[PDB]
């Protein structure tokens, strides 16, 4: 007589759709940051090599 | 005797403490019972807390557990897998197929038990076994390894 | 498409003398033909555009050990477009050689050797029909009525050869069989 | 001139300890990402269980096969664990804490690293398997031919350097570390050292009993034990060369704020800290390569893309005048 | 064209695979798998019990989608029985089978994920079958092997406490699905080492029998539980996820999209759950209350002559067919009239699909079969019977 | 040649149990003069190919029925 | 000069006797040919390493000649690895 | 290759089995070979051991029973051949006052 | 070793813990066994058996009423 | 087809691992969290209240055994591990002499415990058995009343709860 079962109005809802988000780091400023730092850091290994020499 | 018995003593703590803090043993899964004793391993259970890493090959695993039937045709093989193991070869019957006929324990292609060959030294019975129940076994067979005077009888004799 | 349109229409369509006898009925539809007639049954039921019965599911396998045809292999087939189930059986024997269908359903080749392992019913123009299920040394057909349960022969480790070595059956507790057949039925 | 051995003893003991002990660090740092804890219950966190596995491979005595050959077959982990260990003589940690301070010491490095396929190819064909055999040969192969990639990135670096003196790269750093222009070389030449140790998304001798077994699969305790010690003491030495190479050495962060005047031996070892952490995280993130696109990876991707930065960076270099 | 001898001792190949094959040196021409190390015998000891005693043979093959196994065996029975069983049971039943499909489904994905590599998703999903597995251990009396099911209802009513922990379950099982799909199908390696791995043609799979999700991974809708549905599933609504290149990264989609659908219909199971008993009550082949049988004559009689005898199957013979996770499992009974099969065969969906691995390997690397049996998902319990 | 063969062909002939020394000629069936079984036929020609590498291939080794046949076969074979 | 290498020899023989101990204390207790082409290949461009070796360190010395000289090197052996590349040599 | 149909009449039998001993004969060097038996046992008295198996099995006269008795035959040799059969098997199988009075003195079943 | 509270003792001296999560189970309750060596694997009685493994929530000194 | 302006995303992306760093920093947000691993020896698995393991001969309050031979037990056990052998005793009633089951032919299924018209067999939460020899595992009859003795105080409980159903 207290068969288990859903309570009085159902359940909540759930979702199940494969929810997709973006937290990657970006999609072209990456190059930028790459080749601006390859440039200046370049500049500093000639001044590091001028103080050395 | 005794003044050379102190040592002696503590060369056999520290064998029995190194080979219970290690056991390596190998999974030699067959059936249902390989299911439950991968995932006493699994992050639940963590079967690796007790240095209990899982091995590929029977060359390096110093212990083996027979989870699963034995058939005819692969008991060859499992007696060739038990011969390659080093020397202390510690044997665990995982199982109740395992650990004595089984379920089937008639058919024409079963063999009654993993002790008709591979001599075992701990019989966990279950089908299947509960992870826990895994865990006692092996903690079982630790408290067996405890036991080993190896190096009094070496000394002894 | 259903039971009743397709008995119809394989009661029209096929060529007589090729099914022996047929059912129609809730848990299946059959067409049992004479251990002959076997690979044409099939050839027609797997090309005819109103019976595209494509995928043959599984050879299954009976002994009876009481009539003068002592086996009988069942060919379950399904079609997949009509969304329908054709049981096809025959007629086998313990001395005498049955025809394959590896060539229309190439999914049979495994099954046959299973049914020549379980049971003992050889097959023609078949590649292999080699034992697939029992022991490599192993005696006999085990699924027949004849075989019994407990088997022929034990497995045992000896110590005076380092190996495994088969030995005659010795049971330790005996199978109990329970005989609960009872009369009013 | 009697304490030599005492130094060598003094890199040798600590190395094999941090072996044992990196052992731990991965069983642990590689459970945690998979809601486990590690081994937990044989000592403090586990801290005795490297001491555990240890005597129990003392005991235990070996099966020895030794079917093929007596010597060979026990040599070549002796053979493998020498190469391993070798290549520590010329590392420098701070300033004058080196052993051997030669003048060709990135050449001593490569010849050392090329030098170590031999052990996994008198190993392999030692034991009579052909499972055992086809596996090292094709390890090997794979080992020689990340190689030249490691030799290019190494040239890559000197042309900026302009020396081979170890302990003059890291001086040459001063200014800014190798990372910051030539961060891509720094990503190749991790991913290469990664394939060239056969670890994380590369190690096939570990793919358990797929066409490759592994050249250890038949090797007693001992044997498997020093085969383990010098893979990974190879994994120690190149985590170090990668951060010592393109990260300052010694030198601190940025020396901006004044708490940065604490001892330099340390930054090395965190950031040897750090390179073994990115070795296991990559390990535990991503699945295998198979061994065909492996090969064909690492001379496509690698090969030609390492002299296309050889070039360019000795180009920038001559075209400004910005040479050593 | 030398041969090398596959067959490793350990569950990392999902052991009791021998796989004899040919090789050109890197790639395989002809594998030829030896089955037959883990022929149990069941079919053989099927006959020797009566139709109770037989059910957990049903759950020891395909020992990862045990409740879908044994209702197979129950349908079967029920049709050979014209046995009507309630509402409730009927609901319930469909909540178990889904259940194992979700089981079967991790399992084999992760399975095969640590074949390939990927060993980190292995204990999240096992961490996540902890919480399923401890379902089962409520309803029943075992985790694994659950003789829940039974030809009248289920065996026992659940208990109180289990919709609120299923549906707090199914809160956060699509968040950990996603958790798990996204380390593998947005990875690059994951699609090299599957994308045009194991082809097979909708001809192929038809031509060699491989009903499940490989006669669907190569565009065939064929559901059996929709073309065919036996339980209340035309009440429940579903999709079934359909691929369209053969490869195994469809296979790997088509996988995961049905554990999606799988959680959709646990949620609709558990909404629309009606009340009543769950045995059933026309005929006699179900026990009576055991606060029933201690105080009346009939009732007594009836538990006796139901765990002795058991009930009388009517002399009859057919072949049932449910949708299995592995595919299509169907079990063809043959009663003689008594109180024990005459001939129970199990068709094991795992059969054709191992069999019909020769033609898929087909000029292949030899690391590139042992992907091609993860994506298959083959364990021995059924295909040996 | 034929006669330094036939002093090695006769002697295997010996270990068959049923021929005897002195019933035998360099003309003699075995069917017929022997009295031998063709099954103890087939013995007998199996026991020729194991007198040298040659196999005695299937469709040649029907036409030997007399030791002379035999004989000339052996003798005239490049193997 | 030279004297840097006797602390290595001496690392190298208490090593060798430390492998050695490890090892000594327990008992006190078919044809392929894509190798082939792979290994020419690694040869010929860890001759290329080889060369490039003296080349960065003397490269302030010699300026836009030396450089130039070993980019003709480069080009020639890159010419005959795209042929490789083409001929089937790299993938497999 | 494949299965061939049973033969119609017994002659057709005969020369299958005629066959049959000689692939069985042919095949032999392989098995003494592969199997390392060599001062246990010489190949001729193997001819001997395989005719008794073959002539013990003569008086049937089915070309159907025949026929299938050549099929296990087959089987049985090919199990042999290959790395199927196990060593000390092949030589397991191959290579007073009254019988009353000593099953009496051993048993009551005899 | 720590926790919320302490519930009750046993005749064998080791004492059971119970700590309460919010949503996410582990480290409910536990056992500090009151021997160490190697606490035999297996020392809780009857009546605690149940209260440790979740089966009932009585807590074992009231399961003996 | 492409437009110059997407070819130059999808080669940075295939250039720079970003779908690799993704998964990188997926499997890294766990580390930090909670673990779900449990102390085994110290805090043990949840159970249920139906959970099959080793059985247990239980007695009524008074002090008579619960089991009166009726073999409804033995003929309805799959495994065929249940062997009795009954007599009458000299008090009058029928008893078991020899009730022993083979623990390694068990599986624990559960058929046994439903089929006793008197509860007198039942399987209790225990399971944690595993023995030394095999010969301890075949369970006679002392060994197996000693458990439903053990067990009793927990056993009965057990019953008394999930009594509603079944
Ligand atoms: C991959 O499979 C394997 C594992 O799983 C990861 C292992 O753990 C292992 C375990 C290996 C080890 C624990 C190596 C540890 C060996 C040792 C600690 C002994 C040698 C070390 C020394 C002699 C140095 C000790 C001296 C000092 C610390 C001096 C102090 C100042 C192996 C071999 C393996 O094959
Ligand atoms: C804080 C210190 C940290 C130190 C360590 C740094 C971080 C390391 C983290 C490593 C994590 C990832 C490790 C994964 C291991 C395996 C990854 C290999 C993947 C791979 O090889 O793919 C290749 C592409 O990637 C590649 O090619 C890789 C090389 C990329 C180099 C970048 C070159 C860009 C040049 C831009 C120059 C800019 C300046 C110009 C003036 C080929 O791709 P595929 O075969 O799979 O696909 C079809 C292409 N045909
Ligand atoms: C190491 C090798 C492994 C395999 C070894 C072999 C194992 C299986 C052996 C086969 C066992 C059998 O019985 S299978 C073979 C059994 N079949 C027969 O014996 C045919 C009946 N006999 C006749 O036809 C004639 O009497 C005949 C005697 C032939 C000649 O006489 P004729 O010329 O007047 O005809
Ligand atoms: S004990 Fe049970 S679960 Fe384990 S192999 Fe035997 S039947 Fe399967
Ligand atoms: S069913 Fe219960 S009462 Fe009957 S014989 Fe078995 S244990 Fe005794
Ligand atoms: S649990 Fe099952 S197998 Fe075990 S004794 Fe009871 S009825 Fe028999």
């Amino acid at each position: 007589l207290l068969q288990d079962g859903p309570p009085p109005g159902g359940f909540a809802p759930v979702r199940y759709a494969r929810r997709i988000s973006n937290t990657g780091p970006s999609a072209m400023a990456m190059f930028l940051a790459v080749s601006g730092a390859f440039a200046w850091g370049m500049y500093q290994v000639g001044q590091g090599n001028k103080i050395r020499r | 005797s005794k003044a050379a018995e102190f040592v002696i003593s503590k060369v056999d703590d520290l064998m029995n403490w190194a080979r219970t803090g290690s056991i390596w043993p190998m999974t030699f899964g067959l059936a249902c019972c390989a299911v439950e004793m991968m995932h006493t391993g699994a992050a639940r259970y963590d079967l690796d807390r007790f240095g209990i890493i899982f091995r590929p090959s029977p060359r390096q695993s110093d212990c083996m557990i027979v989870a699963g039937t034995l058939t005819n045709k692969m008991a060859p093989a499992l007696r060739k897998v038990y011969d390659q193991m080093p020397e202390p070869r510690w044997v665990i019957s995982m199982g109740s197929c395992a650990n004595g006929g089984g379920y089937y324990h008639y058919s024409y292609s079963v063999v009654r038990g993993c002790d008709r060959i591979v001599p075992v030294d701990i019989y966990v019975p279950g089908c299947p076994p509960t992870a826990e129940a895994l865990l006692y076994g092996l903690l079982q067979l630790q408290k067996k390894i405890n036991r080993r005077k190896d190096f009094l009888h070496w000394w002894n004799k | 498409m259903d039971n009743q349109f397709i008995f119809k229409y394989s009661w029209e369509t096929l060529p007589k003398k090729w099914v022996k006898k047929m059912e129609r009925s809730e848990h299946g539809n059959r067409f049992d033909t004479n251990t002959d007639y076997l690979f044409q049954l099939l050839c027609f039921l797997k090309l005819h555009t109103y019976t595209r019965v494509q995928v043959l599911i599984d050879i299954c396998g009976v002994d009876y050990p009481s009539r003068k045809r002592r086996f009988e292999v069942v060919y379950n087939l399904l079609s997949t477009r009509y969304n329908s189930r054709i049981r096809v059986q025959t007629s086998a024997d313990e001395v005498t050689r049955i025809s394959s269908v590896v060539s229309l359903f190439p999914s049979a080749g495994w099954w046959e050797r299973e049914v020549w392992d379980m049971f003992g019913v050889s097959f023609i123009n078949h590649p292999d029909l080699r034992r697939i299920l029992t022991d490599y040394g192993f005696e006999g057909h085990p699924l027949r009525k004849d075989f019994p349960l407990s088997g022929y022969v034990q497995v045992r480790y000896d110590d005076p050869e380092k190996r495994v070595v088969s030995e005659p059956i010795e049971m330790t507790q005996e199978f109990r069989y329970f005989d609960f057949a009872s009369p009013w039925e | 001139y009697i304490a030599v051995p005492a130094e060598i003893l003094g890199i040798i003991l600590p190395l094999l300890l941090g072996v044992a002990f990196l052992v731990l660090a991965e069983r642990k740092v590689m459970a945690f990402v998979q809601r486990r804890k590690g081994p937990d219950v044989v000592g403090s966190f586990g801290l005795l269980q490297p001491l555990a596995d240890g005597l129990k491979l003392i005991l235990k005595e070996p099966i020895s096969p030794s079917s093929a050959n007596f010597f060979l077959f026990r040599m070549a982990p002796v053979a493998t664990f020498m190469l391993s260990l070798v290549a520590w003589a010329v590392v420098p940690f701070d300033y004058g804490m080196v052993l051997s301070d030669l003048n060709i010491g990135l050449l001593y490095l490569f010849a050392i690293s090329s030098l170590g396929v031999y052990g996994i190819i008198i190993a392999g064909r030692s034991s009579n398997s052909k499972y055992a055999f086809l596996g090292a040969l094709r390890s090997a192969a794979q080992m020689v031919s990340y190689e030249v990639s490691i030799g290019l990135i190494l040239i890559t670096v000197l042309i900026c350097v302009g020396s081979c003196n170890l302990s003059e790269i890291v001086m040459a750093q001063k200014q800014i570390w190798f990372g910051i222009p030539l961060f891509p070389v720094l990503v190749m030449f991790f991913i290469s050292c990664l394939a060239e140790t056969n670890r994380a998304p590369f190690d096939l001798p570990e793919a358990e009993a797929e066409l490759v077994a592994g050249y250890n699969v038949e090797y007693s305790s001992m044997g498997f034990a020093l085969f383990f010690l010098g893979e990974y003491a190879n994994m120690i030495l190149m985590s170090g060369l990668c951060t010592l190479f393109f990260l300052g050495g010694w030198l601190p962060i940025l020396d901006l704020p004044i708490f940065k005047k604490i001892p330099g031996s340390i930054w090395f070892s965190i950031k040897v800290l750090f390179f073994l952490f990115l070795y296991i995280w990559v390990r535990a993130a991503f699945p295998r390569y198979r061994y065909d696109q492996l090969m064909g990876l690492g001379w496509k991707v690698f090969l030609p893309l390492s002299l296309a930065w050889v070039v360019s960076v000795s180009g920038l270099l001559v075209t400004f005048q910005w040479l050593p | 064209n030398f041969t090398l001898n596959f067959g490793p001792q350990h569950p990392a190949a999902h052991g009791v695979l021998r796989l004899v094959l040919e090789m050109n040196g890197e790639v395989v021409e002809r594998a030829e798998p030896h089955i037959g190390l883990l022929h149990r015998g069941t079919e053989k000891l099927i006959e020797y019990k009566t139709y109770l005693q037989a059910l957990p043979y049903f759950d020891r093959l395909d020992y990862v989608s045990m409740m879908a196994q044994e209702h197979a065996y129950s349908l079967a029975v029920e049709k050979l029985l014209n046995c009507e069983v309630p509402l409730r049971a009927q609901y319930i039943r469909v909540l178990f089978c889904e259940i194992t499909r979700i089981l079967n489904h991790l399992l084999a994905l992760t399975t095969h994920a640590m074949d390939v590599g990927a060993l980190t998703p292995f204990l999240w999903a096992f961490e996540e079958r902890e919480k399923l597995l401890e379902f089962y251990e409520r309803v029943s009396g075992a985790r694994m092997h659950a003789s829940f099911i039974r030809p009248g209802g289920v065996a026992q009513d659940l208990p109180l406490g289990l919709c609120r922990d299923i549906d707090s379950f199914t809160q956060q099982f699509a968040s950990r699905i996603d958790e798990l799909e996204e380390m593998l199908t947005g990875n690059r390696i994951w699609k090299q080492r599957l994308v045009d791995i194991g082809t097979v043609t909708a001809q192929q799979a038809k031509d060699w029998g491989f009903s499940g999700v490989m006669l669907r991974g190569s565009g065939v809708c064929w559901d059996l539980r929709r073309a065919a549905p036996y339980d209340v599933y035309d009440q429940l609504d579903f999709d079934v996820p359909v691929g369209t290149r053969g490869d195994c990264y469809d296979r790997y989609c088509i996988r995961i999209e049905e554990m999606r659908q799988s959680l959709r219909i646990i949620v609709q199971c558990l909404n629309q759950m009606p009340s009543g008993m769950i045995k059933a009550d026309d005929r006699k082949l179900c026990p009576p209350s055991r606060c029933r049988m201690k105080l009346s004559m009939e009732s007594l009689i009836h538990h006796f002559e139901l765990y002795t005898e058991g009930f009388s199957v009517p002399a009859s013979s057919t072949y049932t067919a449910v949708e299995a996770p592995k595919g299509e499992f169907g079990v063809f009974l043959v009663s003689n009239g008594s109180n024990r099969p005459y001939r129970c065969k199990i068709r094991a969906p795992g059969f054709a699909h191992s069999q019909g691995l020769d033609f898929m390997s087909k000029h292949h690397m030899l690391a590139d079969v042992v992907t091609i049996i993860g994506t298959q998902d083959i364990v021995f319990g059924e295909v040996d019977r | 040649d034929k006669s330094e063969v036939t002093d090695r062909v006769l002697s295997v002939v010996k270990n068959f149990q049923k021929v005897d020394p002195s019933k035998v000629t360099p003309k003699a069936n075995f069917q017929n003069d022997l009295g031998l079984d063709s099954l103890d036929s087939v013995e007998v020609v199996m026991a020729l190919e194991e007198e040298f590498g040659f196999e005695i291939p299937d469709n040649e080794a029907d036409k030997i029925q007399s030791i002379d046949l035999a004989v000339d076969f052996i003798a005239s074979h490049p193997q | 000069m030279m004297l840097e290498f006797a602390p290595i020899f001496i690392y190298l023989v208490i090593s060798l006797l430390v492998s050695l101990i490890l090892l000594g204390v327990p008992f006190l207790f078919r044809f392929d040919i894509r190798f082939y082409l792979v290994s020419i290949l690694f040869l010929i461009f860890d001759l290329e390493v080889t060369f490039f070796f003296p080349w960065a360190v003397s490269l302030n010395k010699i300026d836009l000649f030396g450089f130039w000289s070993m980019m003709a090197f480069l080009f020639i052996l890159t010419i005959g690895f795209l042929y490789e590349w083409k001929r089937g040599a790299l993938d497999w | 290759i494949g299965v061939p149909p049973n033969s119609a009449n017994l002659t057709e039998a005969r020369r299958r089995v005629f066959d049959f001993f000689r692939a069985a004969c042919r095949s032999i060097p392989t098995i003494m070979d592969i199997y390392n038996l060599q001062d246990v046992v010489a190949p001729s008295q193997l001819r001997y051991a395989i005719s008794a198996q073959i002539r013990n099995n003569a008086h049937i006269t089915d070309p159907k029973v025949i026929d299938l008795l050549i099929f296990k035959g087959m089987e049985e040799l090919t199990d042999i051949v290959d790395h199927a059969k196990q060593r000390h098997h092949i030589i397991g199988q191959y290579v007073g006052k009254t019988d009353f009075l000593k099953n009496f003195y051993t048993s009551n079943y005899f | 070793n720590i926790g919320a509270t302490l519930v009750g003792v046993d005749k064998f001296g080791n004492k059971y813990y119970q700590k309460l999560g919010d949503t996410q189970y582990g480290r409910h309750r536990w056992v500090e066994y009151a021997s160490k060596d190697r606490y035999n694997a297996s020392q809780v009685p009857a009546e605690w058996h149940g209260w440790l493994h979740f089966i009932t929530d009585h807590t074992g000194d009231e399961l003996l009423s | 087809s492409k437009d110059w302006n997407t070819v130059f995303e999808r080669s940075i992306n295939t250039l720079f691992l970003t779908e690799m760093v993704r998964g990188l920093s997926l499997t890294l947000k766990y580390f930090f969290d909670p673990k779900v691993t449990i102390n085994y020896p110290f805090e043990k698995g949840p159970l249920s209240p139906r959970f099959r393991g080793e059985h247990a001969l239980r007695r009524y309050p008074t002090g008579e055994e619960r089991c009166i031979a009726c073999k409804l037990c033995e003929a309805v056990c799959p495994a065929q591990a249940i062997t009795i052998e009954a007599e009458e005793r000299e008090d009058g009633s029928r008893r078991t002499t020899r009730y022993d089951i083979d623990m390694t032919k068990c599986i624990y299924c559960g058929f046994c415990q439903e089929a006793c018209p008197v509860d007198a067999i039942v399987e209790g939460p225990n399971f944690e058995f595993a023995t030394e020899t095999h010969e301890e595992l075949l369970y006679d009859k002392e060994k197996l009343l000693e458990n439903g003795d053990r067990w009793e105080t927990e056993i009965a409980e057990n019953l008394r709860s999930e009594s509603l159903y079944r």
